[PDB]
């Protein structure tokens, strides 16, 4: 069992389909997104990623161009409807000639380019829906992606089935990123894709003797998944099972200071003329005011912060007897 | 000797005193590091041209080398070394999943704003640490390097931001911060400052102010198949051996065996239940080799009173005997002792191995226990012999359907019974 | 093993060890009079005889058949039908007989098993032994000198026993002894059929397991540490800052070994109490005829006939129960 | 303390009270799990005076082996000590046995004793002592018949 | 509850307390067990009809 | 937790979880050992019936 961001089992998953013309349309990548495919020919084959998308803050790019994969961060300028266009052509072969993405990449920090990434498996030609699912994380300015690749024969739905994805690279991008949109194969053919979201939780994950991972149940999905990640088996005997106790939520938050707005006279103290000496070391009362001592750590002209009893950072939420 | 000492006295009572267990020590080492020999480019890392500033600070990618941190540790002209999670001097013995390098120039008071957990307007708007974080910092001043009279610039650090940022976390945006109520637009207003703060670093400026190039590095450990390592030298593998291994940095002690798993590419390392490893893939050849500690097991000394002599046995439990001969003092033992393992009076049982006793066909109520119906005496000329213990003496009885057997006269016995009632009081 | 569980294979953190003095001399020592505890019980419970009975050749019990009890050459074992079941249906685990599988895991962390002092063969030559002698001679064998007495007599001083006149045995024996067989019949199907009977024994043997599992999943916590292992701790930290770490280690595995003695020394209670209520069973059940109340079994009590298991023993209580009565009127 | 001041002793002060309080802590649960073992003997040593010493025993391997006469209790440090008094037959004959005796066409069975046979005449005898005598009606009831 | 006891409605001290492994698991089945043992007790004494 | 930061509410809330565990475990092995000797007093009550 793994404590981590995981998307919950039976998820209300948004659903899209390449029926024509259309658009993609951008989604928020608030606390990760779980992403699917059954298509066919590779229609999918990148994403974007980022807060803000108009080049005033960095982006990330993600294009398999054919030739091979690109992974770019810089400050993008992306248009307002990204494309990608494409047989024949006295070749026999098949040319990606359109690559709109972008207009504007003025810093570039991170750059990767390897291989395409269109690694279609056996029965070729699409006999089998080919689920390529995704999921990518943006912990501690790390990108995490994982992927996999198997052929499915259900005609429209998710197909009903259980399977892992592999790790597939590590990206330290270190960008904020909020939202994010997806790419594409334009040329007869129609794609969907899930656009799922992961979220912090725990599952059941059944290894097999071969090292696959073969099942999985939620730990808070439904009470028969809380009691089957309590008993960390998958089988339940007949009776009743104790679960995690419920707390009930706060619902909002409230503030009750005493009502004061004169500020207090740390310039009197800090700022003051003259001190006395060590020997008759003054004093000073100072209390039914307003302080903030965030003026007082932030300068740079001191020297020492030895604080006990209390630390620098929590002064601004608390309350002084005298 | 030793049960001796595990009874800290002088006199031993008769029966079996279970005493320090053995193990067999490691018969030599095998180093096995990939075998790569191009040195890491630390000379573009600390000894570059220039550093990015700290707000934009540069991440340079450094892998797939071997790489000496002594003649990083060992320099004079370095100022702070404090490192989390390893130490300076055991960063050659071990390798690393990946090495990411951060540079940058700050201030002289604010080196200690670098530690995670701190508080600092570096670390608030810029640069932030996680609470957990692992490697080494590294801090030196550079003013007569990046200092200049007429004033260097080019080192920029951002004074507000809306929130803190979360670690490891990079921001490029130049958005004029809104300080006041009402909103602004344009490049500068009132209570409209730009995020950006600008420093004129000159030679002039005393301890404290001077720019300090520090170098973070952020790697992670032993949870992945490492690409970089030490200067450590590879050494050939051997098998069915107890041997002192360590791969890519896992030190251990065991023998190791091909085994059947199928490591996926991305998996290096097979653990076991209590989290310990169970498999490795060798860095050199791809194969999975098993990993189990040499066998290992318990001592029990048989031994009579010792008025009445002084030869005493020894036992084996749980341990097929026949590593015993391979227990050659050549390599050491935990017990020293290793004179009884002679031979010609060597038995099996299921309890584990006898040494030092004969055995005999002949039965005899048990006298003090071994295990698993075998039980020794000491009796004659005399010397230690092991024998199957007796349930009693058989007995048929004459059984039929028209004979009974009345008793005809009797005898009166008196038996005595012994039951502990209350015991010392005793206030603390 | 104290020093392994906690420092395995470590000079560094057994020399730290070595600072906390007796706990893990005084671990060894209770684990120690546990083991013993456990052979004592099983001593009493059932060596309440010295000499060694053996059943005729001649199975002419008067119509009484008792081949579902008596042990059958065939078998390599002197086990009967009935044993057979019973030591079918237990899933005994880690039997100890030299491990030369979650079992392995335990071992090479230094927690062994050792093997019990009497087999299970000699357990059932004790039993076949008592049941011998007490379908030969009734109760004389455990009061002294074993005195043979016919079946079809016996039973008859059994009635007088509980209140009832003899001559109904004689009257009544053919039926009495398809009664008999037919119960014996009755307890065969209902030990080849249900499985919650043996719970109570399954029960302690999954406890012991899931103790050993806890105990040795213990060892993957880092207890505030900054890794659960040793080895890596070392190989990070040098000799200054990693006692920092491993005495936090040290602390928490000393933490889990006593709380896993304690509970140990408790169970082991627990079952010295049910093994001197098994052997009160014993000599006040199969060695004669007693007369409390709902403690040799339901109803009037007859006989009873011991059985093994594993770690546990089974009687089979013989009642009397009347069944079909009139109203009458009285004086 | 005559070596360390109050700051940095309270960090070895601290240590100390943590493993002393550790072993009183052991001391006392061992000391708790051994006064419930003596509880146990006890209330066993109590029982076996109020039935073996005020009384007589029929329960088997109770109060001795054999048969229980009486007991006489003696005191221990810290303990009981008790002298069961049983009875033991010692020499037994081989015979043989009837279940019942066909007289006047009625089946006769023994009030007290069992039938028994020399091998030429025939007696009646208590159970656990050799006795014969003259086969009498004082000594059998009759119910039912011969077949 | 063990965690409700040592760190009541607060995450910081939960996510501490996760590192301990099993003891609150530990103590929650002793209770239980005890709490199961008394209905025991109390069904042998008084359904013996 | 709202005077000291993260760093030293660590070196503080693992000696209060210290503490109250130990409080926990040994209210819980009292508990268990009252348990059998209650069990103890309803086998004889039992037997009296
Ligand atoms: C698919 O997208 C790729 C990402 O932009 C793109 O890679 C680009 O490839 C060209 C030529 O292969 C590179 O241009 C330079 O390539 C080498 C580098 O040493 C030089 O010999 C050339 O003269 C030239 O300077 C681009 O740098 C490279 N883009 C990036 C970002 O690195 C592929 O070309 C694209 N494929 C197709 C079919 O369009
Ligand atoms: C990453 O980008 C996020 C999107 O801009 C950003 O979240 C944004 O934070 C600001 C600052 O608080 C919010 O602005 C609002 O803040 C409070 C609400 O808490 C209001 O009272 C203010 O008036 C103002 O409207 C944005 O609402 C918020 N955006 C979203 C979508 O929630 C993150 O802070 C950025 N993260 C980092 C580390 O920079
Ligand atoms: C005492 O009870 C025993 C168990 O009920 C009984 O053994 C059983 O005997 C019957 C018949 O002898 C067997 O039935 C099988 O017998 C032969 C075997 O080849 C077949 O021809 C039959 O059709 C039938 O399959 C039972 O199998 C057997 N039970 C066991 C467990 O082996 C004894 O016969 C009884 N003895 C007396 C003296 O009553
Ligand atoms: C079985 O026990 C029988 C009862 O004791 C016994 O019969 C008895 O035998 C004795 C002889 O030892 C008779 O005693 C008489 O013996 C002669 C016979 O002529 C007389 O002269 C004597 O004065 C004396 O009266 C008993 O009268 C006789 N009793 C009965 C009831 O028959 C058998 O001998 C015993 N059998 C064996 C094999 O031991
Ligand atoms: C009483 O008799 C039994 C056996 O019955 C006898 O068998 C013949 C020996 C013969 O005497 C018959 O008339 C009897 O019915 C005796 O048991 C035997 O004891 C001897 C030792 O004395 C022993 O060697 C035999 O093996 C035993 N028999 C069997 C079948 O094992 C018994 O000892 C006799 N009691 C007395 C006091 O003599
Ligand atoms: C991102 O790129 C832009 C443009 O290449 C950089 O902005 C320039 O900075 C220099 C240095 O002061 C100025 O002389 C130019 O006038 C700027 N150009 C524009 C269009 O404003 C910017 O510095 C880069 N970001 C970082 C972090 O280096
Ligand atoms: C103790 O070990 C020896 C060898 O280490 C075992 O002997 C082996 O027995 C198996 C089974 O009969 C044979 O296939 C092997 O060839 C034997 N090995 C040798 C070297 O002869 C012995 O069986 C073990 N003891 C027990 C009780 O299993
Ligand atoms: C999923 O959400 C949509 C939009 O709120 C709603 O219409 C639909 O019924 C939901 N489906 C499920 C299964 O919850
Ligand atoms: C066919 O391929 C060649 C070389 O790859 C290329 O120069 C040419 O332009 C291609 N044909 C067309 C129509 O683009
Ligand atoms: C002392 O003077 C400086 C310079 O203007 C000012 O910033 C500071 O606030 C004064 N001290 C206090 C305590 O206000
Ligand atoms: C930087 O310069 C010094 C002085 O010449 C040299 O010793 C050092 O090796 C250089 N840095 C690196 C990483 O080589
Ligand atoms: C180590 O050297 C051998 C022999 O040259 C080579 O086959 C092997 O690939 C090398 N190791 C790696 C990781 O490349
Ligand atoms: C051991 O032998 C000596 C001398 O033979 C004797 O004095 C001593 O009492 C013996 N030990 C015991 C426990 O009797
Ligand atoms: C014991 O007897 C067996 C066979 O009965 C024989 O093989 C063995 O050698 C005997 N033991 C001794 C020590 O003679």
């Amino acid at each position: 069992s793994t404590q981590d961001l995981f998307l919950p089992f039976f998820s209300n998953v948004t659903w899209f389909h390449a029926i024509k013309r259309f658009d993609n349309p951008v989604l928020p990548f608030n606390d990760g997104v779980y992403f699917a495919s059954t298509e066919k020919s590779n229609i999918i084959r990148g994403w974007i990623f980022g807060t803000t998308l108009d080049s005033k803050t960095q982006s990330l790019l993600i294009v398999n161009n054919a030739t091979n994969v690109v992974i770019k961060v810089c400050e993008f300028q992306f248009f307002n409807d990204p494309f990608l266009g494409v047989y024949h052509k006295n070749n026999k072969s098949w040319m990606e000639s359109e690559f709109r993405v972008y207009s504007s990449a003025n810093n570039c920090t991170f750059e990767y380019v390897s291989q395409p990434f269109l690694m279609d498996l056996e029965g070729k030609q699409g006999n089998f829906k080919n689920l390529s699912e995704f999921v990518f994380k943006n912990i501690d300015g790390y990108f995490k992606i994982y992927s996999k690749h198997t052929p499915i024969n259900l005609v429209r739905g998710l197909p009903q089935g259980f399977s892992a994805l592999e790790p597939l690279v590590d990206l330290p991008i270190g960008i904020n990123i909020t939202r994010f949109q997806t790419l594409h194969r334009s040329y007869a053919g129609a794609a969907a894709y899930y656009v799922g979201y992961l979220q912090p939780r725990t599952f059941l994950l059944k290894y097999n003797e071969n090292g696959t991972i073969t099942d999985a149940v939620d730990c808070a999905l439904d009470p028969l998944s809380e009691t089957k990640c309590t008993l960390k088996s998958f089988t339940v005997e007949k009776g009743i099972y104790q679960t995690s106790n419920f707390r009930v939520q706060p619902t909002e938050s409230i503030v009750r200071f005493p009502n004061i707005t004169n500020l207090c006279p740390f310039g009197e103290v800090f700022n003051a003329t003259r001190f006395a000496s060590v020997y008759a070391w003054n004093r000073k009362r100072i209390s039914n005011c307003v302080a903030d001592y965030s003026v007082l750590y932030n300068s740079a002209s001191f020297s020492t912060f030895k604080c006990y009893g209390v630390s620098p950072t929590k002064l601004n939420d608390l309350c002084f007897t005298n | 000797s030793e049960t001796k000492c595990t009874l800290k006295s002088f006199t031993v009572e008769k029966g079996i005193y279970q005493t320090s267990n053995f193990r067999v020590q490691p018969t030599e080492s095998i180093v096995r590091f990939p075998n790569i020999t191009n040195l890491c480019p630390f000379g573009e890392v600390f000894n570059a041209t220039r550093f990015a500033s700290v707000y934009a600070w540069n991440r340079k990618r450094i892998s797939n080398c071997v790489a000496d941190y002594s003649v990083l540790y060992n320099s004079a002209s370095f100022s702070t070394f404090k490192c989390y999670g390893v130490s300076p001097t055991k960063l050659n013995d071990l390798c690393f999943t990946n090495v990411y390098a951060d540079s940058f120039v700050i201030r002289g008071d604010e080196v200690r704003q670098i530690a995670p957990g701190q508080t600092g307007k570096i670390a608030d708007y810029n640069y932030k640490l996680p609470d957990d974080f692992t490697g080494c910092v590294i801090a030196w001043n550079s003013n007569n390097l990046d200092s200049k009279v007429g004033g260097n610039h080019n080192y920029l650090y951002r004074l507000f931001r809306k929130s803190n940022l979360k670690p490891f976390e990079r921001d490029i945006s130049t958005e004029i911060y809104q300080a006041g109520s009402t909103p602004c637009n344009g490049v500068k207003g009132f209570n409209c400052y730009f995020p950006l703060q600008s420093y004129g670093f000159q030679p002039t400026y005393g301890v404290g102010y001077q720019p300090y190039r520090v170098v973070v590095l952020s790697f992670e450990l032993l949870h992945a198949p490492a690409t970089v390592c030490g200067p450590k030298k590879s050494t050939n593998l051997v098998k069915n051996k107890c041997v002192n291994f360590n791969f890519n940095g896992l030190t251990g002690t065991g023998v190791l065996t091909e085994s059947n798993k199928k490591f996926l590419p991305f998996q290096q390392f097979g653990r076991d239940i209590a989290d310990t490893t169970d498999a490795v893939r060798d860095p050199q050849t791809l194969e999975i080799l098993d990993i189990t500690p040499c066998s290992f097991g318990g001592v029990s000394v048989i031994t009579p009173g010792t008025n009445t002599s002084n030869q005493v046995a020894v036992l084996y439990q749980g341990v097929n005997c026949t590593e015993v001969p391979v227990a050659i003092h050549a390599d050491q033992l935990t017990p020293t002792w290793r004179v009884y393992s002679t031979g010609s009076n060597v038995f099996q049982t299921r309890a584990g191995c006898l040494i030092g006793a004969e055995y005999v066909n002949n039965s005899y109520e048990c006298d003090i226990p071994i295990g698993a119906g075998i039980c020794a005496s000491y009796q004659t000329s005399q010397s230690i012999i092991a024998y199957t213990m007796s349930l009693g003496a058989e007995n048929s009885v004459a059984y039929s359907n028209n004979s009974i057997a009345i008793p005809i006269n009797f005898t009166i016995s008196v038996t005595t019974e012994i039951l502990p009632v209350s015991m010392t009081k005793t206030s603390v | 093993d104290c020093t392994m569980y906690i420092c395995g294979d470590s000079t560094e953190c057994s020399n730290l060890l070595l600072q906390y003095g007796s706990f893990c001399t005084q671990l060894n020592r209770a684990l120690t009079g546990i083991a013993v505890e456990q052979d004592k019980n099983t001593q009493e419970v059932f060596a309440q005889v010295k000499q060694i009975y053996k059943t005729p050749p001649i199975k002419d019990f008067g119509g009484f058949n008792f081949s579902q009890i008596l042990p059958d050459p065939s078998k390599p074992s002197k086990r009967s039908f009935i044993e057979d079941l019973l030591f079918n249906k237990v899933t005994l685990a880690d039997a100890g007989f030299i491990k030369q599988d979650l079992i392995c895991a335990q071992k090479f962390n230094g927690l062994n098993v050792l093997p019990p002092l009497l087999t299970d063969e000699m357990i059932a030559q004790y039993t076949s032994a008592l049941l011998a002698g007490t379908i030969t001679s009734g109760w004389t064998f455990g009061a002294g000198p074993a005195l043979q007495i016919p079946f079809p007599m016996q039973m008859a001083y059994r009635f007088n026993g509980i209140g009832v006149t003899q001559n109904v045995l004689y009257e009544n024996q053919k039926l009495i002894a398809n009664q008999f067989n037919s119960a014996i019949g009755k307890i065969q199907d209902s030990l080849s059929s249900t499985p919650s009977a043996l719970g109570k024994l399954q029960d302690v043997v999954n406890q012991n397991a899931q103790a050993l599992n806890t105990l040795v999943k213990q060892l993957s916590s880092n207890f505030g540490a900054i890794s659960s292992v040793l080895n890596d701790i070392l190989s990070r930290l040098d000799k200054v800052e990693a006692e920092v770490q491993i005495d936090r280690l040290i602390t928490g595995r000393l933490q889990s070994l006593q709380t896993y003695v304690t509970q140990q020394l408790i169970r082991a209670a627990e079952i010295r109490a049910s093994a001197n209520l098994a052997a009160t069973k014993m000599s006040e059940c199969v060695l004669g005829q007693s007369k409390r109340v709902d403690f040799c079994g339901k109803g009037y009590h007859l006989m009873s006939f011991p059985q093994s298991a594993p770690h546990g023993v089974v009687f089979l209580h013989v009642t009397y129960v009347p069944a079909q009565e009139k109203n009458f009127t009285t004086a | 303390l005559s070596r360390l001041d109050k700051v940095e002793a309270e960090v070895q002060i601290d240590r100390l009270i943590t493993g002393r309080l550790q072993s009183l802590q052991t001391y006392v649960t061992q000391q708790l799990i051994r006064a419930a073992e003596i509880r146990a003997s006890a209330n066993l040593a109590a029982t076996k005076m109020s039935e073996c010493v005020l009384g007589q025993s029929k329960r088997v391997d109770f109060c001795g082996k054999g048969y229980h006469l009486m007991s006489f209790p003696q005191s221990a440090p810290h303990g009981v000590v008790f002298l069961h008094v049983t009875y033991v037959p010692a020499q037994e004959k081989n015979f043989t046995t009837a279940p019942a005796i066909c007289h006047d066409g009625k089946a006769h069975f023994p009030r007290e004793g069992v039938f028994v046979s020399n091998g030429t005449h025939w007696f009646v005898t208590q159970r656990n002592f050799y006795e014969p005598q003259i086969i009498t009606t004082d000594n059998t009831f009759v119910s039912g018949n011969c077949d």
